[PDB]
Parts: C-alpha cells; sequence; structure tokens
C-alpha cells in the first residue's frame, strides 16, 4: 500500500515526460530530416501518382516484374519499377501501384485477413499466475507441453526427435482449462486465435473443414502461435438441419483435424490446445498422442483441494477471512469446479436482493443449504422420484 | 488480492492510453521505402505510362477456336469476367499458347503480349492441395514386411517402368493403402516419395464434398488434368471418407455430396486417355469399406497392407523410435514393448518421448531408465481410455 | 438397432471381430497342460492390500476334480460357467467317470454365435461374447487343457495364454514352454509371461495358482502354498 | 421398420434413465389432483375429477376416488384411462390380502405390490409404465393410520399428507403449512381437504359436480370406506370458506 | 380490408392499438385469399399482387430495396391493397449467407418488416 | 399438332437460375409473350422441380 505508492507515482509521471519528450521531436527538431524530407515526400507522391491504386503482392519476378492481384476487381501483370526492390516487396501484402499505369511502386502497409481480425482474442489470464492453484500440479504440465517447447529448445535438442503438438484439457468445467491457454501464450506471446466449437457446425455444410484449415494455415503464417478451440462438444449435439447433424458433419470435422496436425500436411512448433469437457464426443484418434502429445485430466476436486479451488473464486470477488472452508468440504465433495462457482454466485445473488453490496460468510452460508440441494435438482427429479 | 490488483490496473491504463499519442504521431515521418537503388527506376517507370503495352492485365485461355483470318483465335477469361477473343502472341510462339495456360494480354489492347506459366483455371483445386516435407525411413518405425510393400509397389515402377515391362504389366494407374490408423502410414508415404523422386500432392477429402454439389465435381477432374501434366507423380487422398466411405444414396443427406466426387474419380480412373504410370493413392481403413463400384479391381492393381502393430512388431518399432531419440536408458527395448498391451502402435511410441518429459519433471534433461518404466503405466491407460461415442444404436 | 446380423463380403460378422477388444482390456488367464498336472493361473487384479486371496477366487470349481480360470469380461465368465456347472454334476450321476476337459468346452461353444438383432431367446443372444475361457482338469485320459474361444471355438492346446494380449501372451508361451515336463517348470512357466504382458507385476496376491494333478481332486491352494509358487517365477 | 426408430422404452437413454418413465410425470402435472390428509381417528382422501365440464350426471361417483375394499380407498392422479385397467387389479388385490389375512389391509404393503407392476412394463414387456399415480389410503394396526403415494417409476412414500396430480410442489408445501405431524382431526381435516383443491385446480372454480371427498373413519367395529354424496361435500364447501380464515389467524 | 379504404376518418377517430400485419390462417382452400380479392371487387380500389415473384435477385443489395419500391407506390396510389399470398420464400427459417443468393433473401426479410410497421 | 399455332413448349430446367426470384420473373415474361402472340397453350414439362 504505502510501500508501492512512491514508484507508482514515479512511473506514470516517467510515462508523461515521455510523451511529451515526443512533440518536440515531430514539431521543432530535426537534423536528417530537415526541410529535406518534406520535399523527399512530395517528390515521390507526384511521381507515384495519387490515388494508389491498391494491390496485393503475391510474388516478386526478379527481371523487373511482379505478379499482382488488384483489389478493384480484375488483376494486373505490373511491373515492379519505381520506389521499390523486389527484396522491399514481401508476399500477402497490401501494395501501391500507380494510377494511370499500373506498376507496383511500393510496399510501405501489410495486409491483415479477415478472419484473423474475429477470431483472435488478446492473450493475458484474469486470474493470474499461481492463484489459478487448485490441481495445482495440473497447471504446471501445460506451461512444460505447450509454452516450454517453444521458450526453451535446450531439453528438447538434448532429448531429440519430434517435440509436443498439443495438449488436451479435459475434465469437469472449472478447473480454469481456458486460464491455462491464455497463460502460456501470454508468455511466449505467441499470436493466439480462439474458435469456439460450434462454429466448426453451422447452418452452411463444409464450413467446419474449412474453418479449422484456414486458422491453422493462418497460424503457421504468423508462427510460432497456440490456436485454441474451445468446448468441441457441439459436433454432435448441435443441429440446424439434418445434413448438419449425423455423421457426415462429425466425420469431416475431426478428418481434417488428423491430416492437420501431424499427417502430411504438417504443422510446425504451432501447437493446438484443445478444451473439450466431454471426450465422449472426441474420438480415440484425437485422444491419440503425437498429435496431441500429454493429454492433462482434471480429476472432481478432493476434499483438500477444494479449499484451494474456492480460494480463487473468491480473489476475483473480495478476499475472505471470514469464510469457513469445512462446512463446503463437509456439505459436498467431488463435485466440479462448476459447484464452488454456483456457491459464490448464490452468495452474490442474495447480498443483490437486499441491497447488501457485499458477501461475508453469511451470505455464503445461507446460500449454501440451498445450493447443494439444488445441485441434485438441476437434473430432473420429476413428480416425486 | 482484491485491492492489490485495481491499483496495478489503473497504472497500466494511463500509461496504456499515453502510448495511442506517441505511437500514432511518430509514423515513418515522409520518408521513402525504396532508398537510394531505384531512382533509376523511376526514370524508366515513366516511359511506361506512356506505353500502351504496359499494364498487361492476367487473363487465361479457356478454349482454342479456330476460325483464323488473322492469327489464331483464342477466347480468353478476364477477370472482370467478360470473355473477348484475342489473338496469336505478337512474336511469342503458338506453342505457349495452350488449352488452361495463364497468358498476359494488353490492358488496352487485348492482344497476348507474352504468355505465362500455366493454371489458374480453377480457384479451388488449387486450395485443396497443401505444403509437402519429408520425413525419412529412420523416423518412421519398422523394417518389416509391411513397410516393405508399399515401397516395392510405389517405387518400382514408377522409378524405372522398364522393370514393369519386363514383367508385362502397366505400372499401376491406381494403387490401394490400407491399415487402421495410427501406425505411421503417412510418415511411411512421405518416406518413399523422397527416395522415388516422384512428387506426392496431398489432399483432403473433407474440402472435396460441400453444399451444393458440383464444385467437387470440377476439382476432381482438374485435379486429375494437373497430376497428369506432372510425370511419375502420386496424388495421395488422405483421410477419406469421402471417396473412401460406404456405397450407398440416401437422397436427401450429405451422402450425395459424395455420391458426385466419387462418380468423377471413377471417369478419371478410366481416362479419356489411359493413365500408365500415373498413380493415385487411396487410403481407407481396409478394401471392405470401400465402393465395390469404385474398385473395379483391374485398374487399382495391388493393395498395400498395413496392419496394426503385433506384440512382436511393437518391439521393432520401438528401437527405431528410441534409437532415433536421444536417451540415456538402462532397461531394453523388448521388455517395455511385451508390457504394452495390444492396442495400437502409436501409445508405445508415446513411451519413448515420454520419458524425456518426465525427465524435465524428474529435474534431469535427458531421459533415463526410471522415466521410461514410469511413462508405460500411465500411457497403456491414458490414451485408449477416455475417448469413443458411447453408442452403436439406431444408426444406418 | 444399427445390424446385428452384419457379415462382411469375406464371410465373417463383424461383431464377432469387435468382441475380441473387450478380452484385452480384462484379465489375464494362463492355462498349461502338463503330464504330471494342469496347472491354472490368473489375475486376481489387487488394488487394496485388503482384499483377501483364500477368500475369494477367480480360479472356480466346474467339478471337484476341473477347474476353469477366466479372462476378458468376468460377467460374460459366471454365465457359461454356471451351465456348465450342471452339465458337469448331471453327467457325474449318470455315467459314473469324470467329464472330459473337451467334452465340457464343447457345450460353451455353442452360445459364442446365435446371435442376432431381433428373434433373441436365452440361447440366443443380442451380441456374441468377448470371453475366451481355459477349461483344465484331470480325467481318465488323463490331464488335458482345452481351450474355447470368443468365436466358440474348442481346440486342443498344451499351452495357451489369452489376456491383455491373447496373441502376444502366447507367443511369449511359445519361447519358454516344452511340452512334456516337470510341474514346477510348468508352474514357473504360467507365472513368467503373465507379469510381462501385464502392467502388474508378480506377487503372491497380485495373482492365483492353483494346480490339479491326475490322481487328486481340484485343490485351491492355501496362503502359504500360493507363496511357495512365488518364489520361482 | 422398426429398427431406424427410438422411443427408449426398455433401452436406457443417454441420461441412464428411459424417456418413457420420465414424460409419464409431465401427463400427470395437468390432470386433476389428488390428496390425502392424516387425522387422528380417521384418514381422508379428496380428489378434483378429470371433468372440468359444467354437467355431469353422476353415473358413476367414482371418477377419480374408487373405494376398493371396506378396508382402503384409492385416488387416481394422471389419465382416467390408465386407471381404469388399475382399479380392476385393485378390487381383486385389496380383497385377496383380506381373504388371508382378516386384518385390515396395510398401506405400505399395498403400494410396494403395486408398484412393483408399475415398474415391470418399462423394463420389460414393451409396454409404456401407467400414466397414473394412486394415492393409497388405509389403516392397519402396526403403522397406524396411513397415507402412501404410488408412481409410474415404481417409488413408493410413506407420508402423512401428499398431494400428486396438478401443482404438486405447492399442494404438498400448502398441506404441510396448515396440517403439522397429528395435529388436526377427520372433521377439520375434510375442511382443509377442499381449501386446497379450490387454489390448485387444472382449471378454476371448485363446486360439488368437480370434487368427490372420501373418509375412513373407524366405526364401532368396523373400518368404513364411503364416498361422500355431493349434498355432504356441499356443506364442506361452505366449511372451506371458513377454513381460509382459520389456516391465517 | 373494406374500413380503411372507404372511411379512414372514422378508425382515426376511435383510437386503437393498430397491428403491423394482420394474418388470415385456415387449411388452403378454405376460402382465405379468395375472399379478400371478393372484397376488393365490391369495395372498387386497386390490388397488388406482391410476392417473392415480383422481388428480384441479380445484384447485392437489389432485393431489399425492391421491397421498399412496393411499399412507396402502395401508399402513393391509395385505395389499394397489398396480399401476399405465400411468404414461404419471402421469409424463410434458414438463412445461410455465405453465398450471394442467400444474403439477398434474409435482406428481403428484413426490410418487409420495417416498411409493414409504418404502413 | 392438329392447331398449328405459336406455340411455348417451356421447358422448366432451365428457367431456373442461381439467383432467386430471377426465375420466377423469368416465367412471367413468357407468360406475357404468350399473350402478345395468341393462339398459344403453355406446355410445362418437368414440373417436379419448378
Amino acid at each position: 500500500t504505502q510501500c508501492r505508492l512512491k514508484l507508482l507515482k514515479l512511473e506514470r509521471i516517467k510515462d508523461y515526460l515521455l510523451m511529451e519528450e515526443e512533440f518536440i521531436r515531430n514539431q521543432e527538431q530535426m537534423k536528417p530530416l530537415e526541410e529535406k524530407q518534406e520535399e523527399e515526400r512530395s517528390k515521390v507522391d507526384d511521381l507515384r501518382g495519387t490515388p494508389m491504386s491498391v494491390g496485393t503482392l503475391e510474388e516478386i519476378i526478379d527481371d523487373n516484374h511482379a505478379i499482382v492481384s488488384t483489389s478493384v476487381g480484375s488483376e494486373h501483370y505490373v511491373s515492379i519499377l519505381s520506389f521499390v526492390d523486389k527484396d522491399l516487396l514481401e508476399p500477402g501484402c497490401s501494395v501501391l501501384l500507380n494510377h494511370k499505369v499500373h506498376a507496383v511502386i511500393g510496399v510501405l502497409m501489410d495486409d491483415t485477413d479477415p478472419l484473423v481480425t474475429v477470431m483472435k482474442v488478446e492473450k493475458a489470464p484474469q486470474e493470474t499466475y499461481a492463484d489459478i492453484g487448485g490441481l495445482d500440479n495440473q497447471i504446471q504440465e501445460i506451461k512444460e507441453s505447450v509454452e516450454l517447447p517453444l521458450t526453451h529448445p535446450e531439453y528438447y535438442e538434448e532429448m531429440g526427435i519430434k517435440p509436443p503438438k498439443g495438449v488436451i484439457l479435459y475434465g469437469p468445467p472449472g478447473t480454469g482449462k481456458t486460464l491455462l491457454a491464455k497463460a502460456v501464450a501470454n508468455q511466449t506471446s505467441a499470436t493466439f486465435l480462439r474458435v469456439v466449437g460450434s462454429e466448426l457446425i453451422q447452418k452452411y455444410l463444409g464450413d467446419g473443414p474449412k474453418l479449422v484449415r484456414e486458422l491453422f494455415r493462418v497460424a503457421e503464417e504468423h508462427a510460432p502461435s497456440i490456436v485454441f478451440i474451445d468446448e468441441i462438444d457441439a459436433i454432435g449435439t448441435k443441429r440446424y438441419d439434418s445434413n448438419s447433424g449425423g455423421e457426415r458433419e462429425i466425420q469431416r470435422t475431426m478428418l481434417e483435424l488428423l491430416n492437420q496436425l501431424d499427417g502430411f500436411d504438417s504443422r510446425g512448433d504451432v501447437k493446438v490446445i484443445m478444451a473439450t469437457n466431454r471426450i465422449e464426443t472426441l474420438d480415440p484418434a484425437l485422444i491419440r498422442p503425437g498429435r496431441i502429445d500429454r493429454k492433462i485430466e482434471f480429476p472432481l476436486p478432493d476434499e483438500k483441494t477444494k479449499k484451494r479451488i474456492f480460494q480463487i473464486h473468491t480473489s476475483r470477488m473480495t478476499l475472505a477471512d471470514d469464510v469457513t472452508l469445512d462446512d463446503l468440504i463437509m456439505a459436498k465433495d467431488d463435485l466440479s469446479g462448476a459447484d464452488i462457482k454456483a456457491i459464490c454466485t448464490e452468495a452474490g445473488l442474495m447480498a443483490l436482493r437486499e441491497r447488501r453490496m457485499k458477501v461475508t460468510n453469511e451470505d455464503f452460508k445461507k446460500s449454501k443449504e440451498n445450493v447443494l440441494y439444488k445441485k441434485q435438482e438441476g437434473t430432473p427429479e420429476g413428480l416425486y422420484l | 488480492q482484491s485491492t492489490y490488483s485495481r491499483q496495478i490496473k489503473q497504472v497500466e491504463d494511463d500509461i496504456q492510453q499515453l502510448l495511442k499519442k506517441i505511437n500514432e504521431l511518430t509514423g515513418i515521418k515522409e520518408s521513402d521505402t525504396g532508398l537510394a537503388p531505384p531512382a533509376l527506376w523511376d526514370l524508366a517507370a515513366d516511359k511506361q505510362t506512356l506505353q500502351s503495352e504496359q499494364p498487361l492485365q492476367v487473363a487465361r485461355c479457356t478454349k482454342i477456336i479456330n476460325a483464323d483470318s488473322e492469327d489464331p483465335k483464342y477466347i480468353i477469361n478476364v477477370k472482370q469476367f467478360a470473355k473477348f477473343v484475342v489473338d496469336l502472341s505478337d512474336q511469342v510462339a503458338p506453342t505457349d499458347i495452350e488449352e488452361g495456360m495463364r497468358v498476359g494480354v494488353d490492358r488496352n489492347k487485348y492482344q497476348i503480349h507474352i504468355p505465362l506459366p500455366p493454371k489458374i483455371d480453377p480457384t479451388v483445386t488449387m486450395m485443396q492441395v497443401e505444403e509437402k516435407p519429408d520425413v525419412t525411413y529412420s523416423d518412421v518405425g519398422g523394417c518389416k514386411e509391411q513397410i516393405e510393400k508399399l515401397r516395392e509397389v510405389v517405387e518400382t515402377p514408377l522409378l524405372h517402368p522398364e522393370r514393369f515391362v519386363n514383367l508385362g504389366i502397366e505400372p499401376p494407374k491406381g494403387v490401394l493403402l490400407f491399415g487402421p490408423p495410427g501406425t505411421g502410414k503417412t510418415l511411411c508415404a512421405r518416406a518413399v516419395a523422397n527416395r522415388t523422386d516422384a512428387c506426392f500432392i496431398p489432399v483432403i477429402g473433407s474440402e472435396l464434398v460441400q453444399k451444393y454439389v458440383g464444385e467437387g465435381a470440377r476439382m476432381v477432374r482438374e485435379l486429375f488434368e494437373m497430376a497428369r501434366t506432372k510425370k511419375a507423380c502420386l496424388i495421395f487422398f488422405d483421410e477419406i471418407d469421402a471417396i473412401g466411405g460406404a456405397r450407398f444414396d440416401d437422397g436427401a443427406g450429405g451422402d450425395n455430396e459424395v455420391q458426385r466426387t466419387m462418380l468423377e474419380l471413377i471417369n478419371q480412373l478410366d481416362g479419356f486417355d489411359p493413365r500408365g504410370n500415373i498413380k493415385v493413392l487411396m487410403a481407407t481403413n481396409r478394401p471392405d469399406t470401400l465402393d465395390p463400384a469404385l474398385m473395379r479391381p483391374g485398374r487399382l492393381d495391388r493393395k498395400i497392407e498395413f496392419s496394426l502393430p503385433d506384440l512382436e512388431g511393437r518391439t521393432h518399432i520401438f528401437k527405431i523410435h528410441a534409437r532415433s531419440m536421444s536417451v540415456e536408458r538402462d532397461i531394453r527395448f523388448e521388455l517395455l514393448a511385451r508390457l504394452c498391451p495390444n492396442s495400437t502402435g502409436a501409445e508405445i511410441r508415446s513411451v519413448c518421448t515420454e520419458a524425456g518429459m518426465f525427465a524435465i519433471r524428474a529435474r534431469r534433461k535427458i531421459a533415463t531408465e526410471k522415466d521410461f518404466l514410469e511413462a508405460v503405466n500411465k500411457v497403456i491407460k491414458s490414451y485408449a481410455k477416455f475417448s469413443a461415442t458411447p453408442r452403436y444404436m439406431t444408426y444406418n | 438397432d444399427r445390424g446385428v446380423n452384419t457379415f462382411s463380403p469375406e464371410g465373417r460378422l463383424f461383431q464377432v471381430e469387435y468382441a475380441i477388444e473387450g478380452h484385452k482390456l480384462g484379465s489375464t488367464a494362463i492355462g498349461i497342460q502338463t503330464s504330471e498336472g494342469v496347472c491354472l493361473a490368473v489375475e486376481k487384479r489387487i488394488t487394496s492390500p485388503l482384499m483377501e486371496p483364500s477368500s475369494i477366487e477367480k480360479i472356480v470349481e466346474i467339478d471337484a476334480h476341473i477347474g476353469c480360470a477366466m479372462s476378458g469380461l468376468i460377467a460374460d465368465a459366471k454365465t457359461l460357467i454356471d451351465k456348465a456347472r450342471v452339465e458337469t454334476q448331471n453327467h457325474w450321476f449318470t455315467y459314473n467317470e469324470t467329464m472330459t476337459v473337451e467334452s465340457v468346452t464343447q457345450a460353451v461353444s455353442n452360445l459364442a454365435l446365435q446371435f442376432g438383432e431381433e428373434d433373441a431367446d436365452p440361447g440366443a443372444m443380442s451380441r456374441p461374447f468377448g470371453v475366451a475361457l481355459l477349461f483344465g482338469g484331470v480325467d481318465e485320459k488323463g490331464p488335458q487343457l482345452f481351450h474355447m474361444d470368443p468365436s466358440g471355438t474348442f481346440v486342443q492346446c498344451d499351452a495357451r495364454a489369452i489376456g491383455s494380449a491373447s496373441e502376444g501372451a502366447q507367443s511369449s508361451l511359445q519361447e519358454v514352454y516344452h511340452k512334456s515336463t516337470t510341474l514346477k517348470e510348468a508352474i514357473k512357466s504360467s507365472l513368467i509371461i503373465l507379469k510381462q504382458v501385464m502392467e502388474e507385476k508378480l506377487n503372491a496376491t497380485n495373482i492365483e495358482l492353483a494346480t490339479v494333478q491326475p490322481g487328486q481332486n481340484f485343490h485351491m491352494f492355501t496362503k502359504e502354498e500360493l507363496e511357495e509358487v512365488i518364489k520361482d517365477i | 421398420m422398426s429398427r431406424r426408430y427410438d422411443s427408449r422404452t426398455t433401452i436406457f437413454s443417454p441420461e441412464g434413465r428411459l424417456y418413457q418413465v420420465e414424460y409419464a410425470m409431465e401427463a400427470i402435472g395437468h390432470a386433476g389432483t389428488c390428496l390425502g390428509i392424516l387425522a387422528n381417528d380417521g384418514v381422508l382422501l379428496a380428489a378434483e375429477r378429470r371433468n372440468i365440464h359444467k354437467l355431469l350426471d353422476e353415473v358413476f361417483f367414482s371418477e377419480k376416488i374408487y373405494k376398493l375394499n371396506e378396508d382402503m380407498a384409492c385416488s387416481v392422479a394422471g389419465i382416467t384411462s390408465d386407471a381404469n385397467v388399475l382399479t380392476n387389479e385393485l378390487r381383486l388385490i385389496a380383497q385377496r390380502y383380506l381373504l388371508q389375512y382378516q386384518e385390515p389391509i396395510p398401506c405400505e404393503q399395498l403400494v410396494t405390490a403395486l408398484c412393483d407392476i408399475k415398474q415391470a412394463y418399462t423394463q420389460f414387456g414393451g409396454k409404456r409404465p401407467f400414466g397414473v399415480s394412486l394415492l393409497y389410503i388405509g389403516w392397519d394396526k402396526h403403522y397406524g393410520f396411513q397415507l402412501y403415494q404410488s408412481d409410474p417409476s415404481g417409488n413408493y412414500g410413506g407420508w402423512k399428507a401428499t398431494c400428486i396430480g396438478n401443482n404438486s410442489a405447492a399442494a404438498v408445501s400448502m398441506l404441510k403449512q396448515d396440517y403439522k405431524e397429528g395435529e388436526m382431526t377427520l372433521k377439520s381435516a375434510l375442511a382443509l381437504a377442499v381449501k386446497v383443491l379450490n387454489k390448485t385446480m387444472d382449471v378454476s372454480k371448485l363446486s360439488a359436480e368437480k370434487v368427490e371427498i372420501a373418509t375412513l373413519t373407524r366405526e364401532n367395529g368396523k373400518t368404513v370406506i364411503r364416498v361422500l354424496k355431493q349434498k355432504e361435500v356441499e356443506q364442506l364447501i361452505k366449511k372451506h370458506e371458513e377454513e381460509e380464515a382459520k389456516a391465517e389467524r | 380490408v373494406e374500413l380503411p379504404l372507404t372511411h379512414f376518418e372514422l378508425y382515426k377517430q376511435i383510437g386503437i392499438d393498430p397491428p403491423r400485419g394482420v394474418l388470415m390462417y385456415g387449411p388452403p382452400g378454405c376460402g382465405k385469399t379468395m375472399l379478400a380479392k371478393a372484397v376488393a371487387h365490391h369495395t372498387t380500389a386497386a390490388f397488388i399482387r406482391v410476392v417473392g415473384s415480383e422481388f428480384v435477385q441479380k445484384y447485392l443489395g437489389e432485393g431489399p430495396r425492391m421491397v421498399r419500391d412496393v411499399f412507396r407506390l402502395a401508399k402513393e396510389n391509395a385505395p389499394a391493397i397489398i396480399f401476399i399470398d405465400e411468404i414461404d420464400a419471402i421469409a424463410t427459417k434458414r438463412f445461410d449467407a455465405q453465398t450471394g443468393a442467400d444474403r439477398e433473401v434474409q435482406r428481403i426479410l428484413l426490410e418487409l418488416l420495417n416498411q409493414m410497421d409504418g404502413f | 399438332s392438329q392447331l398449328d399455332c405459336n406455340f411455348l413448349k417451356v421447358v422448366s430446367s432451365s428457367i431456373v437460375d442461381k439467383y432467386i426470384g430471377e426465375s420466377a420473373r423469368l416465367i412471367r415474361e413468357m407468360f406475357n409473350y404468350a399473350r402478345d402472340h395468341q393462339p398459344c397453350i403453355i406446355f410445362m414439362d418437368e414440373i417436379d422441380a419448378i
């Protein structure tokens, strides 16, 4: 609190000085730039010809040509002349063409995919590491399997042969499978692409094998990388029609995965991380190793583990030092992560009704008896069963 | 940690905001990307603007029609999707303008300036073929009989068609690959491709079937034609249960999609002209789950056996996997191989690798015999169980 | 349901081919025929040190002179043994001679394939059995070991092993054993393959061994006599 | 074909339980409600008939509550159709046990025996389990006054006040709230019975035509089972007006 | 059908919570369309067969626009009735819309609904 | 055969188009054409898909 504060105040102030110093450089201070670069720009823009019509640079031919596809609608076989070199152009990028007669002027700009924008979500877990404790042994494993062959090459090189190519995170929700993928990805800072399994089965047919191959192929280009496939139970569970359920849809998606991961087309040291809450839906071929390598199983929380699982939920909320953990272990046990989330939410819910804007032991206790009953009730009790 | 997380959250927020302004503002600051060697090229570039032959428009020649009255007529499809008929190149050979060949034609005059390298006629077929690596026999377990037939059938007629003439048969049009999965079939397939110096083109059956059927038909035909241009090639169709599944068509299911794509492939197998020395290799679980209709046995030739490793058989794969790897061991390859039940090759291969991951856990950096012993017990249980559907009731 | 009349174009049932995979997850059984007896070895499957080997067995009596050790799916073995036990005792009153090891194996073999999706009765099934049984006993033709399998075929064998890997456990047994040999060497040969195919290793509460000599009754081994056979693995 | 359908009657479903058993409970919800209440010197059944019609002739005055025996009574909660078969099985069981026993039939004994038939169908025979939960009221010496509840699931329960049929969750609590363990006598209990029926119906307004009330009261040497005539129930409908005040107060 | 054409002043004056579209339903051949037409000859007012057949797709973004056109002409050309026989392909339950043609069918439905609130 | 007038024998496996509602509009154009050039009887063939 007070110990932190002097340094915090200083960091914000160091950053202020940094902002203010930029303004003086762009406006007044020049030495190599001068009036001279201003004129270089004018002279280059007029020769270059504004508007510049966008193209995409697929590949460069060394003889003073390039093969461009103009983005207007009809492609052109241009020359590489005027303010760029063959090597200065880079593949899969957006380039400037002279509008009057198309020769490729150059690459200032890069082209991002339309696909990647939607898929992508930023890397960082909202529950900090070493506070996703509780099955603490398990948390370590993912750091070893996906993160490590990319972070540290030393062990792998001495070990020899093929590295890992995935992990599968499975078992009851609430043991934090999403938080783990995000941690390793954060650390490496490998582009984290994220798609829910339900996107694999949508109304249009063959979208599933299509999305998954494009997603991977994009991961290889933007490599090293982490692909997260969140909650692949949907394949069978969902259908918009007869064609969208059933064997053709289920097979095509599974079949694509098999070729993509270790098969002919392969992948680099790009890892796929799969979250699944049921491996009942998943086959023995995607639970096969060497395209999954170590599988991580989370079991139901143990009596001692349950106290550590409860702490994580309590940390996101307000920090308890007045909750009796024994009462929770005594009342229910060998119930999911999801049950510990259920006790927490219900306490917050009763406090909300009063307009009490805290949770205390009292809110946890009052809600706790109804929640245990409620767990059993969630699955049918019928008339009187 | 509730009070501690807010402090940190605010401090980042402020520093992050300020950054937005600095980045935008600095930019590249009115510089030129080309630098000094392109200055001479600017002067050229201007001459070209005056010129009518620049810019060229890429197109493709769709069809050859003669009613010649100047110099040979060709109909090309422009990428604004207007058809135009153009004529023989200004100085280049007529033998460079062909059907399914790419050509550069003038934007302002529309006559063939220069022909270009061929193929861009399908959009989809170009997408369906993917990257090619090579892995060698060392890396793929076993020197067994099952391994040996793959080479003899694929490598020998394509490498030397001479041998196949001597016997008095043609080099296979078709070749069949069968064996249950998790045996390293794809791995073995990559390994023969390097030796033969026969290009392998990998293909996925899941791309072929699509919502409206017909795309997969044109794709398959175009795909055979491309391969036909290549000499001593293999079209390897991986993971197919479209061109690979059961023969049956429901008539309101995704089964329609399968049946069009299979049906063109039958036409291709025979060919418009035969396919002596061209191999298509197809992977199926076993030949009894493959069509009796797409399988018209004379053309397909040999069926190459691969089978699920035996207890002896897995003893053999495990020495290759271990030897390739860098490992320090005291315990032997046979013991651990007998330790495994009959299941798949894949569990037994993972042991060799898992012993290396236990070494990092153990706080070594290379494996030891105890890591090895630990790996068999966990691995046999893990991969085999906790998988597969819990129903085989009410399916077709 | 999905076809339970399912033939392949080769000319065998898919369902029978599926039946073996179940055996492979289950327990391990070794039967060896010796001139001087039949010894039967079976996995007890320890998993606590509280399970008592004398009180519970998986070497079970068909007759007071005949034993059967079971492998594969446990439920499935029990149904075959209860019909076989009565057939055997009824045989004893009538003939007044012990039942040949072959005679009992033939009866159980009828049950293995008779399945069909519909028209099922107790004599028929909805899916074929995935157990292989080693019926070992001493009769008047001498000590015999007959082997019955999931395909419902009976074969004479002087050594058969079936378990985690059926063919695997039989290949270890092919290397060691020789046809005509002493009781101790046959008992040794049964234990030795057993630990190597399994995940589990040899103990005296890990496995159960009982030996039938000719001129003896079926004896289930005492705590001490089970431990004596462990010294020679 | 028949091999390409599902209904998971004898076959277990992904649930671990059959569809047919769970569905039967839904049919029971939108059909007329039956409750049994305990009194100190008798037991009583009160039921809402399956007839929502405004005109009944009273051809059969058992259209919900049927008196099986001179020692027993039942109610129907569910479909009247599955009840018809069950009613005939009950007149035989109830009298058979009595021929032998010479003692008023135990409420528990009857239900467990019946529940066995309900479960027999769902498990085997390829028949669905009856869409009727039967509410048994009776008296035997070794438990005392009893009420037992029967399900299509083969579940039984020993109760002192319970209700099954429509809006059952509300109904059992409402019987608990007004009537604790051993609190209320037979006459005052008959009133309570109508009061819950007025509130809970498939279709509102409680009338003589819509209700049938049955008493088990032990008379001088015999246990007497009577279904009350429309006239008597009416005196209870005014009593039920008085009862609403009384619960609150 | 008849009352707002003949005398709208009466309609306005009562005060009501108006519905959007009005729905006629029964099994086919029950005379529902027949009758709406029958009244139209008796009233003496224009009729317009407005159906998915009238709507034309061949360029992307032409389909919803056509919906606006029909609505703007109807309001101009009072008294009139727009009658939709089958909204059986103007409105479908599936919109795949990864295809240009499929994407227009969804747009056509959206526009029908928004113009109809005003009408 | 007997009549010998203007005829539209309209195959309905070519009215159909990739876009939706272009095929409907098209059939309509044929009906208008038949009216101009009476007499006409319009034979609709293969209406198991139109």
